DNA sequence: CACAGTGATGCAAATCAAGTGTGAAGCCAGACAAAAACC
DNA sequence: GGTTTTTGTCTGGCTTCACACTTGATTTGCATCACTGTGCGCCGCAGGCCAGATCCAGG
DNA sequence: CCTGGATCTGGCCTG
DNA sequence: CCTGGATCTGGCCTG
DNA sequence: CGGGTTTTTGTTAAGGGCTGTATCACTGTGCGGCGCAGGCCAGATCCAGG
């Protein structure tokens, strides 16, 4: 959870809008993206 | 900015009339000024002037939404040509050609000047009679001749 | 990666990446509230409705001036709508565990999966400008991840899933976000109840949920354990941190740990801390404030989370190494034969250490501690540097 | 040539990072005075680079405009 | 840019990125010490060096335990 | 009048599937025949 | 003027690629919105709990 | 019984 | 003139 | 059933160049507060020498 804090003030500047109505939203998705395992087996589909 | 912040919060409590206050009476305009313009103007309490905040605040709309909170109609009528001065002198050592951006407001740069210094001098008495800021003297004292000298100030800025 | 794209087009031609939009309806597929799923009792006080991703997370709480004034901003998935998507990411990894642990993949067994919860506050954010509430400018942020997946096959379970980065910033999952303090109570639990409200109602279902062809059950198991001291005694009805009562696992005083400091069994739950808070509220044998907090050992206000008593790690680490810290300059300055000592000359023994730990384990000085700083703090290179500093040597024995 | 848009962040070229503070003044002149005297050498010459086949000839004019007035009271030698 | 470059090469069969030592190999062209160039009159105090890139900004000054102590570091560029 | 992001949205503009039957063009054949940049 | 190069030609006939249009039906590109940050410093704090020194007024 | 200097001392200007 | 409960208070526990 | 026979595919080692991966001491996310540092200057403010 505190690498999750490390990532999130990075999703917070960087992958969101930057209004107060839409960062919390953005930032929830990005971070549910990021981890996402079916986006992992690609980058080290080059271990195969 | 930040002077003209001290101007407003200065003027929310009548120094004029009451030249005396105590340091709490000031915090008390402060949070006056702070939550209003939070509620009217949409900017939140900042504690060092940055550039937005003096992009925002520097607005004619600032000061209608702060002559409400001042009783006197001279005060408002003081503050109202203040801010129109001054924004009629920001666009000459903002623009990064002036002469061939706004060349209107800088040939009478002198007037405007002088209209400003007046009416420091006169409605203002009770701050800049005898002291003055640094930058409120660079700004109506030097700048033509260094807009004659090289030809723009914003170009030659920091903000880099 | 708009102007990457970009750039890649115009200068070789043929399209090799793809542009924004397919990526948009592409990411759809993983976001929660696209697969269908259901819950065999079906759930309490929650709809059945399967296309519910980026919630709201204040519920529909009364917004109106009329009304407990609100400033905050929240939003959250859905609890069931995050775990299906969690597991229907983890499909291919489930069926390869499966294959590997020589099993079949046409199994529908009843698969348990435990998981794992985390919420802490984070400081220093900033509010933006502009329109909206009188935001805080601190955050909460409460999370999970999926720590293992077993199935029962015969009269055994096998595990076919166990993940290898139980601390990685990979693997836990984002499900609630707002802006609030982690001390205010109130919005906390106005924000918080219906995510324990969803998790109190799934402890006791089945879920059912197809994957590759097949439906298949899962059945949850939650811990609550990525929780600080801190938010242990907030949300469980406990005292603060510097009570008598220290334990968060165990009834005892701080008196009685320093004259036994072994022997002890964990003995506080959440059922017990709920019916302390009964008995601590109906006040059944009528006596005293002191002789009540005797009885209910510490509890005075409603447990509202359920979580398994456990120890962080990671605090662990730095409350130890901040002890150790005090232990160093408290021997150089040899306080067990000078008991008595002003302000400044612990301030000089606190810098002395300090040149001296920069001068031998290249550590700079900080005011709060660190976990690197406990891991190269808590070697023997650190007691050699110290002892050096010590001008006897039973002290050296003692500390090596 | 001209710097189309002057105040950017892609034309503000470095030259020089130190780990120092402004507040003190041996180790800024120590590490700035360098710059200085091969400013100063510059002031006075002619620059031959050879730019697309042709070798042709430069000379520069330095302006220190983007100092802040604590800067320039600190650096030029005027009062505080 | 090794993980974009090294899945993308994994997943395509082909090299659409170039692996980072050419990257590297690539990039000495625009560091500074690369061109010829003439000074005319050469400058005072400046060698007539022409590939010199990053140096230490301290410039040799004298870091002994007998005189001045200094803590800074500095990396710059030589001002031609 | 600082300036390059920050991502979702929505409107416009560009491309394309399809019929089948046309035009336009590259190019195979070996050989016959003028421009031209050096001695 | 020689010498080799450098382009030109032929007509019959072969494949190869563009287009004639239209009406959705996409896919792809680009503005638009209201904001961000870099513009300054400093140190232990906050929150809470509790043994122990002050204290202050009534017997 | 000042009183004329030493000496604080809080306000103001820039980051 | 006690003197024993009010009232600070500074130090220690977690972040 | 298997010698013949034609090709496939490999090894031999001395050099070369491109690409891949290990190695090195370090990072950050673990906590909160505030107007403050530095410098200058007019206005009180104190201190002993009569
Ligand atoms: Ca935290
Ligand atoms: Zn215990």
């Amino acid at each position: 959870n505190q690498s999750g804090n490390k990532l999130f003030r990075r999703f917070r500047k960087m992958n969101a809008r930057q209004s107060k109505c839409y960062e919390m939203e953005d930032v929830l998705k990005h971070h549910w993206l990021y981890t996402s395992k079916y986006l992992q087996k690609f980058m080290n589909a080059h271990n195969a | 900015a930040a002077e003209f912040y001290k101007i407003f919060q200065l003027e929310i409590g009548e120094v004029y009339k009451h030249p005396n206050a105590s340091k709490e009476e000031r915090k008390r305009w402060q949070a006056t000024l702070d939550k209003h313009l939070r509620k009217r103007m949409n900017l939140k309490p900042i504690m060092r002037m940055n550039g937005n905040f003096a992009r925002k605040l520097m607005t004619q709309e600032t000061v209608d939404a702060v002559c409400e909170l001042i009783p006197s109609e001279e005060r408002h009528e003081a503050l109202r040509e203040l801010m129109d001065l001054y924004l009629k002198m920001k666009p000459v050592w903002r623009s990064s050609c002036p002469a061939k951006e706004c060349p209107e407001s800088l040939c009478q740069y002198s007037f405007n000047s002088q209209r400003f210094a007046e009416l420091l001098s006169t409605k203002f008495k009770y701050r800049y009679e005898g002291k003055i800021t640094n930058y409120f003297h660079k700004t109506l004292a030097h700048v033509p001749e260094i807009i004659e000298r090289d030809g723009s100030i914003g170009a030659w800025a920091s903000e880099g | 990666y708009h102007k990457m794209y970009r750039t890649v087009k115009a200068i070789t031609g043929r399209q090799i990446f793809q542009p924004l939009h397919a990526l948009r309806n592409a990411e759809k597929v993983l976001l929660p509230g696209y697969h269908p799923f259901e819950w065999q009792p079906p759930l309490k006080n929650v709809s059945s409705r399967t296309d519910v991703g980026i919630i709201d997370g204040l519920s529909g709480l009364a917004s109106s001036v009329d009304e407990y004034p609100v400033d905050t901003i929240a939003k959250r998935f859905r609890y069931d709508s995050a775990l299906v998507s969690a597991l229907m990411d983890m499909e291919e990894d489930i069926l390869e565990g499966m294959r590997s642990q020589d099993l079949d993949d046409y199994l529908n067994g009843p698969f348990t999966v435990v998981v794992k919860e985390s919420c802490d506050g984070m400081g220093d954010v900033s509010e933006k400008h502009g329109s909206g509430p009188a935001v805080p400018e601190k955050a909460v942020r409460f999370s999970f991840t999926v720590m293992r997946i077993t199935i029962e096959h015969g009269s055994q379970n096998v595990k076919v899933f166990e993940e290898p980065k139980p601390n990685s910033e990979l693997c836990c999952k984002p499900l609630c976000l707002m802006l609030a303090d982690e001390s205010d109570h109130e919005t906390l639990t106005a924000i918080l109840s219906p995510l324990i409200a969803e998790r109190e109602a799934m402890k006791s279902s089945e879920l059912t949920l197809e994957m590759g062809g097949i439906p298949r059950t899962f059945k949850f198991i939650f811990r609550g354990t990525g929780y600080d001291e801190k938010l242990v005694r907030e949300v469980e009805g406990l005292e603060a941190s510097g009570s008598v009562y220290i334990c968060t696992l165990c009834d005892t005083t701080r008196l009685e740990a320093s004259q036994n400091l072994v022997f002890h069994s964990i003995t506080r739950s959440h059922a017990e801390n709920l019916q302390r808070y009964e008995v601590w509220r109906s006040n059944p044998y009528h006596e005293s404030v002191e002789e009540l907090r005797d009885r209910v050992k510490g509890v005075s206000a409603k447990p509202f989370i359920e979580t398994v008593p456990s120890i962080d790690a990671l605090h662990c680490d730095i409350g130890n190494a901040a002890e150790f810290y005090k232990i160093f300059q408290l021997e150089i300055g040899e306080v067990y034969k000078h008991p008595n000592a002003s302000k400044e000359e612990r301030k000089r023994w606190q810098a002395t250490l300090d040149k001296h730990l920069r001068k031998r384990m290249n550590l700079k000085p900080i005011m709060r501690m660190n976990g690197n700083f406990a891991r190269k703090l808590m070697t023997q290179e650190t007691v050699d540097a110290v002892c050096e500093l010590i001008p006897s040597e039973e002290r050296h024995e003692a500390l090596r």
